[PDB]
RNA sequence: GAAGAACCUUACCAGGUCUUGACAUCCUUUGACCACUCUAGAGAUAGAGCUUUCCCUUCGGGGACAAAGUGACAGGUGGUGCAUGGUUGUCGUCAGCUCGUGUCGUGAGAUGUUGGGUUAAGUCCCGCAACGAGCGCAACCCUUAUUGUUAGUUGCCAUCAUUUAGUUGGGCACUCUAGCGAGACUGCCGGUGACAAACCGGAGGAAGGUGGGGAUGACGUCAAAUCAUCAUGCCCCUUAUGACCUGGGCUACACACGUGCUACAAUGGGAAGUACAACGAGUCGCUAGACCGCGAGGUCAUGCAAAUCUCUUAAAGCUUCUCUCAGUUCGGAUUGCAGGCUGCAACUCGCCUGCAUGAAGCCGGAAUCGCUAGUAAUCGCGGAUCAGCACGCCGCGGUGAA
């Protein structure tokens, strides 16, 4: 193997970490309640299809946020789910959590929406190729400079593992200001594990 | 005077913002500021062999770093005493009052 | 058999001097930074999804 | 190494005094690989575990000093 | 190397005599990255010479220097393939290089216990043309020639 | 009163130079120049540049130093008088950069390499 | 892999032991488990003792919780890198690998990507049935070398005084700390060149021609490696290959090989004086200081959650004296005895100290490796894992060649 996890480049540069905070000799129960809360609202993610998570730190409380592309159904119909989040948190964590929201705009752009979608179409039995192609069809024409798109493993179902994929418009990788993201999910229906990787590129 | 605050960052641009506001909320009632000191930096190292079964020669290391700063006040008017004791923002940086 | 080993720390030891460390997530049991309770490759990884303050890449 | 005097685990002690009445049962086992050799202990008769047999050894004289384990090797090389 | 030549990095002279050569001779007995010792023993080496036949720690030193810098060099090379080693009109400076070379090292199995005694007398019997660096010049000399015949045409 | 100054850096060692006229002498650390100093007759690199302007005498020299080993920051003082002869004659600098000894030497150690025993050495390797 | 095998950790062997089981969820009764002591035990456990006790009440109830039961079951470092995801090694930091539209050929295919000039390079220029593009090269990034400015403590001490001292007065000049700026771009000179690209020399400048170093690894090859970090199809174990405990392994020794350290001494052995770095670690931890024992250390006490205090005056270096060419006063493997430290416990199987004994070994064949500069060679410092244990590994600095 050869290649670099790109936001692990951008990362601290020009792109910053999505933990802020700051914990001196206090430094492990911070870190894997993050990982609880990061965790357990995987729930969410069944249907609300979030994107990202920030950990703020309060002096004496958990302050975060979310963004994903139907703020309704996050929240529920009165508020009362971001309730049921905020009673099921603090319960995980013994620490007064107040969360909050933003919505996601132009959720086709994203990178970890559209790995969800492809490997919701590749559960179903449907053809890779057509699902990439649609994917980045609807994503250039919404505004973008290049998308790649890789598969791998069996591949329809069969015999030996391969990997090939289709890209349009054109990304440059070892620049640095890039700000293209990327995403890597998995799948299958009943041989073993498929894998998908997508990367966009969305201005320097 | 009988009173200073630590900063213990990482991005320098939140530790000076920070240092900014602070000597506004001194330098605005009384007077007898401190500028922005500067400090050392502290700095961490670790290494580790970038694979996961063998192959000892690829690493991969990483680093931390802790940029700091330091003002003390002299003749601290009950006014920005209060507003020191309200002031809490940014919430990136840690700071600390001290005499 | 890494389920009875991971429930076997979480006790108090038979004595003093068997306190080791194990990573939390995975559950590695050398080389584990007693810094960040991780072990070498889940924090080599997570460095990379930006969720551990601090730690970038270094060069110098 | 143990300047603050010797060591042997009490779940020997006690069941190497319990003869010192009488004559001396031919039998101790025991583990057999924590413990010195004490002068109350002279002319028993202690098998020595080696974690696959327990090895049956008198207690002469000179034979003091050192620790239990000394005499059950758990090598066996030819 | 592939490309071409490459520069030399010439040294300074000497803080007591003011002689490249002396520098140039001081650095081919260092060992090891310790320097101060080598000039002890050079210094010391020189004022021994001078106090039996005193001239010069220099002019003698020089006397010697010309009775060992070669002319001639079998140089191996197979234009033909094969084992042809043809003489050649060595050049200035390596002439020098291996003056100091064939000096420091065959006075190196002098033999005296004493420190660098085995140095000065090693160049005050080479400046009167007996001891084997003069043997080994001669003897480079008499192997150039030795076969010009076949190779110098070339 | 009149008082001249220059800095002088090479191996990561540091020396403060100060300039004053004397008859030519130079204290280091309230010390004579031939204490901090071993054996070492690397003396006529620190006159070295008095042999090429106000030759050789004769001023007096106050001088801190801290860092690296001893011929480093001997090396390392040389540049200070340098620089304090050329606060004297912006007339003496051509002469002074013909004869160099003017700019910073930036050779140091070198940053090491994971992988590699030191800064370039390669283990032997076993072929076959 | 292993960045810490005495127990463990720990999979493996001998013993002593359990079954919805050590770990998760449901359900029935429920309802709050603990913890504590004494016994028998190698413990696992067994057996008794005050006991696990309602945290909401609307009069009806709910969570943590056992314990029992119940079946839903869990469980596996068992199997297949040749069913797989992910993650690496190499060709290679080598300069290449491609496409859209036009055009050629009956077709596999070809043109672009070729020739001349140039270059670290598919880098640029020129001409050409090709016109244009993408991943690559380069540049954008980090650090090192000069410095303007902004700021002066726990940093610095020049102009003053005093004390053991930059300490304490006084100051922020310098040094340094660290933000924002500035600066190297063939920018100007000469020449060579088809006037192009580029190349040789020059000024100025701290650095001149990618200034030095790192991060950065194209299409793909090798069914390379990995179900033992994790995940996973299929196959399999299920009163046992699942599970608890003690003891031993993984440290076994006629032997063959790879990597390292100490050496075979006079540039040395010993004894005595004498100065100079840099990177980082520190609250149950770094020990100041003083006292004791020759030592490893112990005792009482001192600051330090930090540019303050400590690890920590670095070692080779520099100055004298002694030893005379010998298995030597070199070498100190090996071994007897007496100690030290952590540790519930150092025989198996720790590190270190003192005394005593004192092995092979006087530069190593055929063969073969590394290295172009602050490099090679040589000498110390720190820290990762970590009660404790480093000739390993990861960084730093000193001296300094051909
Ligand atoms: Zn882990």
């Amino acid at each position: 193997g050869q290649k670099v996890h790109p936001i692990g480049m951008r990362v601290g540069i020009i792109r910053d970490w999505d933990a802020k905070w700051y914990a001196e000799k206090e430094y492990a129960e911070f870190l894997h309640e993050d990982l609880r809360i990061r965790k357990f609202i995987a729930t969410k993610l069944a249907d609300a299809a979030v994107s990202t998570i920030e950990i703020e730190r309060a002096a004496n409380r958990v302050n975060i946020s979310i963004h994903t592309a139907k703020p309704g159904m996050v929240i529920g119909k009165g508020g009362s789910e971001v309730e049921n989040l905020r009673k099921e948190l603090n319960k995980l964590t013994g620490k007064r959590v107040h969360i909050n929201i933003v919505e996601i705009k132009k959720p086709d752009l994203d990178a970890k929406l559209v790995g969800e979608g492809i490997a919701r179409q590749l559960e179903n039995r449907v053809a890779f190729r057509r699902a990439q192609k649609q994917a980045i069809q609807r994503a250039m024409r919404a505004g973008a400079k290049g998308i790649k798109t890789q598969v791998s493993g069996r591949l329809n179902g069969a015999d030996i593992a391969r990997s090939e994929g289709y890209s349009e418009g054109t990304v440059p990788l070892h620049t640095l200001r890039a700000d293209i993201d990327y995403a890597w999910e998995e799948a299958d229906t009943t041989y073993g594990k498929l894998g998908v990787k997508v990367w966009i590129y969305r201005g320097e | 005077q009988k009173i200073r605050i630590r900063l213990k960052a990482y991005e320098h641009r939140i530790l000076d913002q920070s240092a900014d506001k602070i000597v506004e909320t001194a330098k605005r009632t009384g007077a007898d500021v401190s500028g922005p000191i500067p400090l050392p930096t502290e700095r961490s190292l670790y290494t580790v062999i970038r694979a996961t079964h063998k192959y000892k020669d690829s690493r991969e290391q990483f680093e931390m770093r802790t940029h700091k700063r330091l003002i003390d006040i002299v003749n601290p008017t009950p006014k920005t005493v209060d507003a020191l004791m309200k002031l809490d923002l940014p919430s990136g940086v840690n700071i600390e009052i001290k005499l | 058999a890494k389920k009875s080993m991971i429930a076997k720390n979480k006790r108090p030891a038979k004595h003093s001097t068997q306190a080791y460390t194990r990573c939390e997530r995975c559950g590695r049991p050398h080389s584990v930074y007693r810094k960040f309770h991780l072990c070498r490759i889940c924090f080599r990884e997570l460095a990379y999804k930006g969720q551990i303050p601090g730690v970038k890449k270094a060069s110098w | 190494s143990l300047k603050k005097g010797p060591f042997v685990d009490d779940h020997l002690m006690k069941k190497v005094e319990a003869q010192q009445g009488a004559e001396k049962k031919k039998v101790i086992k025991t583990w057999s690989r924590r413990s010195t050799i004490f002068p109350s202990f002279v002319g028993f008769t202690i098998a020595v575990y080696d974690g696959r047999k327990h090895v049956p050894v008198y207690i002469q004289e000179d034979m003091v000093g050192h620790k239990l384990g000394e005499f059950a090797p758990t090598r066996t090389y030819r | 190397p592939r490309k071409g030549p490459v520069a030399k990095r010439d040294v300074l002279p000497d803080p007591i005599y003011n002689s490249k050569l002396v520098t140039r001779l001081i650095n081919r007995v260092m060992v090891d990255g310790k320097r101060g010792i080598a000039a002890n023993i050079i210094y010391n080496s020189f004022d021994i010479i001078k106090e039996s036949t005193g001239n010069d720690p220099l002019e003698v030193f020089e006397q010697a220097m010309k009775n060992v810098m070669p002319v001639l060099e079998v140089k191996a090379r197979r234009v033909g393939g094969s084992n042809y080693q043809v003489p050649v009109e060595v050049r200035p400076e390596r002439r020098t290089t291996l003056g100091l070379r064939w000096v420091v090292n065959y006075a190196r199995l002098r033999g005296e216990h004493t420190m660098e005694e085995r140095l000065a007398k090693e160049i005050m019997d080479a400046a009167n043309n007996t001891g084997a660096s003069v043997k080994k010049r001669e003897d480079t000399h008499k192997m150039a020639d030795a076969n010009r015949a076949f190779a110098h045409y070339r | 009163q009149v008082q001249y100054s220059g800095t002088g850096r090479r191996k990561n060692a540091v020396a403060r130079v100060r300039l004053v006229p004397g008859t030519g002498k130079i204290t280091v650390n309230k010390k004579d120049v031939e204490e901090y100093i071993p054996h070492a007759d690397l003396r006529e690199v620190i006159n070295q540049p008095f042999g090429v302007t106000e030759t050789k005498g004769a001023y007096d020299v106050i001088v801190n130093v801290n860092g690296g080993g001893y011929a480093g920051q001997s090396g390392a003082i040389r540049h200070g008088i340098a620089r304090a002869l050329l606060q004297v004659d912006p007339d003496f600098r051509s002469a002074l950069k013909r004869a160099g000894l003017l700019t910073r030497d930036a050779r140091m150690v070198e940053r090491k390499k994971p992988g590699l025993k030191k800064a370039r050495k390669a283990s032997q390797f076993s072929k076959r």
